[PDB]
RNA sequence: UAAAGUUGCUGCAGUUAAAAAGCUCGUAGUUGGAUCUUGGGAGCGGCCGUCCCCUGCUCGGCGCCGGCCCGAAGCGUUUACUUUGAAAAAA
RNA sequence: GUUUUCGGAACUGAGGCCAUGAUUAAGAGGGACGGCCGGGGGCAUUCGUAUUGCGCCGCUAGAGGUGAAAUUCUUGGACCGGCGCAAGACGGACCAGAGCGAAAGCAUUUGCCAAGAAUGUUUUCAUUAAUCAAGAACGAAAGUCGGAGGUUCGAAGACGAUCAGAUACCGUCGUAGUUCCGACCAUAAACGAUGCCGACUGGCGAUGCGGCGGCGUUAUUCCCAUGACCCGCCGGGCAGCUUCCGGGAAACCAAAGUCUUUGGGUUCCGGGGGGAGUAUGGUUGCAAAGCUGAAACUUAAAGGAAUUGACGGAAGGGCACCACC
């Protein structure tokens, strides 16, 4: 094809695309807020937290670091939220 | 590494010529090249083109005509006086009809005729037929 | 594990109060103001053996340094050998929890 | 591409356009920078000062919370470290790979690394000899170097 | 300044023995006088005091080593060699 | 000398015809991302062309009722580049 | 005489005021961090048949080797079969137009040591970059100098054949070497005969690593989560196929394209064929040699790609009693 429109890429493609190679740069990950069962209190976490995050008191542990995204611990609820 | 960036600017809009795309996306923008780019779309060879800029060296997004033959860039900008500027348009452009040279002046940037009516040369940037 | 305490060492050696030395060190744990007894693992073995013995009376725990007096001093920032090392007061590093 | 290596990867980090506080964000510019100064006393590096910031208290970058970067943030208190950190990292890498190197000397791989970081170390040091960060008599010197973990 | 070329210690033997074998003993004798860090004390003391003969002169302690060198490569392959044998007997 | 774009700055060639160092590092050298003021106004011609303005701080005569107008002298990042002028033996 | 208002010069304290002073965070780069990944590197360790040799046992007269033979081994028991032992090599099949490494190169197990690409990243620094005379590290094989070891193989050499002759091809032995350790050497058709960095310009099916998403199937079983498949997407990696992109003398090339519509940046390097990588000088090396590098003279061609023939002790089909059977 030769007539594209550039200027309004489809958001189905838009979201193929590398996050660099975008028309606009815009990252991948996001945020959390991640309850664990053990307690109540509300965390914020990062989608891909890479390092291992603890709950207060002790609670319990939340995340894994892995190669993307980090790996949550089954039975805490997250709710991804966004600015 | 990208050391001219108006040289990545036309050859990629001059490829896309040849191809015959619609309109082309070119990754900086400088100032440089959204004032040639008005040099060229003030003579009718380019379309309305448009800049996306974000919080970085901005895009651009040129709507192509098919009236662009080739828009070339000369490196480095070598300093053209006015007593050899019709020698750089006799051995650069196709014909002394159409064509222009692109060079920067202190009154700014414009083609080689507008240069000979404020009468002020200057650096060379490139050139569009 | 070892890394953790040269990093804990370069920790202390910036902001805890140490005492570099034999002779200095022997009367800090005398005094009971050392907290840990750090020896490097070429001590002559009369002396790693009397340090220990003093800290069994002043119940300040001892750390077994891996590498010899001339690595222990360049992990505590020196250009001259250390043979053993007390530290006063950590400051703000993680070396006596562990 | 890498410098010191023919991999031509595209992998980094990509920034929003926004560069507005999170609306989720409850910290003000203050308390994050106490938070900075904590984690900076207990020894930890710019880098990593970030990193942690990001994934337990959830700020997006420090730039936008508060109107400055967490270097100058430390160095304005006077807690940032003396010499800096990739340059830091590259002496203890240095140092690393030429203590392997003193015993197993027949690693002809690991002398062609250590001249890859030793070209990386001066040219570290002569950028930050002409931003002043360094004294221009600065020298990195093999022998002298591992007393600098 | 650096006064020879490429002739180092051996430089006393003059034009003296042939070049082969002013070559190979330069490789020994730079060894045979060279002062090691003794492994006990930590300083750059191990000194040769005769054949075999390794001496400290700071600790004072006396070492039974090389005759050229301190250390025999034949000498620690085979300390390293019992070490295994040692904990593979006795588990 | 041109022919010779067979010395190639304009303007050559280097997979196989002559030809890219075995490979990497590296100092001189060369080359270096983006980014800091555009617009508006009076006049004229059939939204378009042209002109001027966005300059600051000692002495005097269209003078007028300390202030204003105007004339001249001095100062206002630095080079490269470009335009102008001077100075630039004849043959 | 004197002190000052007075004009100038310099310093020193308290202020007031500034919208009080730091552009961005590159589909530039460095560094950190995360889970991986890989015949990358080093050291140590382990295993495997085989080969050669030896010991013993069995039964035997040939065995080897070749186009055919001989040299050679053999009733002093060879070859063959069995059981053991020792030594030094080597790492089959799995093994791929797969991976890793700057190139040379890299493959039994397990452990240790340091390193690294790619990916992920709302981390940090903020132009630190690109290419690079001089200079430096590494650099197959052969070769050199020391030690250790020497199974196999095998330059030299000896011999047996072949031949007009063979000081060659073939065969039997066999020295240096091949192996390891420590130093030298710096060359290969070291080849993709193709500098590096950057941008742009068609698809298609795969493949390797990382990440993301998704029916279902199968493992723990007790499911979620993890593996193994299955369908996609993203990054870069070795490649392939396809084509009137375009180029090219053509062969061919998604680069060898974006080149008379000639200029992205920058190293090296060529100028008819020989003489000649020779002489000489310098330099490096223990040597072998390496690097640098002419001229006199000679010559009208040498060479590249492709075409048609002829030819082939090339292949595939077919034919002839001026061919054979």
């Amino acid at each position: 094809p030769l007539a594209k429109d550039l200027l309004h890429p489809s958001p189905e493609e838009e979201k193929r695309k590398h996050k660099k190679k975008r028309l606009v740069q815009s990252p991948n990950s996001y945020f959390m807020d991640v309850k664990c069962p053990g307690c109540y209190k509300i965390t914020t976490v990062f989608s891909h937290a890479q390092t291992v995050v603890l709950c207060v008191g002790c609670s319990t542990v939340l995340c894994q670091p892995t190669g993307g995204k980090a790996r949550l611990t089954e039975g805490c609820s997250f709710r991804r939220k966004q600015h | 590494v990208r050391m001219n960036v108006l040289a990545d600017a036309l050859k990629s809009i001059n490829n896309a010529e040849k191809r015959g795309k619609r309109q082309v996306l070119i990754r900086p923008c400088s100032k440089v090249i959204v004032r040639f780019l008005t040099v060229m779309m003030k003579h009718g060879y380019i379309g309305e083109f448009e800049i996306i800029d974000d919080h970085r060296a901005g895009k651009i997004v040129v709507n192509l005509t098919g009236r662009l033959n080739k828009c070339g860039v000369i490196s480095p900008r070598f300093d053209v006086q006015l007593k050899d500027l019709e020698k750089w348009q006799n051995n650069l452009l196709p014909s002394r009809q159409f064509g222009f040279i692109v060079l920067t002046t202190s009154a700014g940037i414009m083609d080689h005729e507008e240069a000979r009516r404020k009468h002020t040369g200057g650096k060379i940037l490139g050139f569009f037929f | 594990s070892l890394e953790s305490i040269n990093s804990r060492l370069q920790l202390v050696m910036k902001s805890g109060k140490y005492v570099l030395g034999y002779k200095q060190s022997l009367k800090m744990i005398r005094q009971g103001k050392a907290k840990l007894v750090i020896l490097a693992n070429n001590c002559p073995a009369l002396r790693k053996s009397e340090i220990e013995y003093y800290a069994m009376l002043a119940k300040t725990g001892v750390h077994h340094y891996s590498g010899n007096n001339i690595e222990l001093g360049t992990a505590c920032g020196k250009y001259y050998r250390v043979c053993t090392l007390s530290i006063i007061d950590p400051g703000d590093s993680d070396i006596i929890r562990s | 591409g890498r410098m010191h290596a023919p991999g031509k990867g595209l992998s980094q980090s990509a920034l929003p356009y926004r560069r507005s506080v999170p609306t989720w964000l409850k910290l003000t510019s203050d308390d994050v920078k106490e938070q900075i100064y904590k984690l900076a006393k207990k020894g930890l590096t710019p880098s990593q000062i970030g990193v942690i910031l990001r994934d337990s208290h959830g700020v997006a970058q420090v730039r936008f919370v508060t109107g400055n970067k967490i270097l100058r943030i430390l160095k304005s208190k006077g807690l940032a470290p003396d010499l800096p950190e990739d340059l830091y990292h590259l002496i203890k890498k240095a140092v690393a790979v030429r203590k392997h190197l003193e015993r197993n000397r027949k690693d002809k791989d690991a002398k062609f690394r250590l001249i890859l970081i030793e070209s990386r170390i001066h040219r570290l040091a002569r950028y930050y000899k002409t931003k002043r960060v360094l004294p221009p008599n600065w020298k990195y010197e093999s022998s002298t170097a591992s007393a600098l973990v | 300044a650096k006064r020879t070329k490429k002739v180092g210690i051996v430089g006393k033997y003059g034009t003296r023995y042939g070049a082969s074998l002013r070559k190979m003993v330069k490789k020994i004798e730079i060894s045979q006088h060279a002062k090691y860090t003794c492994s006990f004390c930590g300083k750059t003391k191990m000194k040769r005091r005769a054949v075999g003969i390794w001496h400290c002169g700071s600790c004072m302690k006396t070492v039974a080593g090389g005759a050229w060198t301190y250390n025999t490569t034949s000498a620690v392959t085979v300390k390293s060699a019992i070490r295994r044998l040692k904990e593979l007997k006795d588990q």
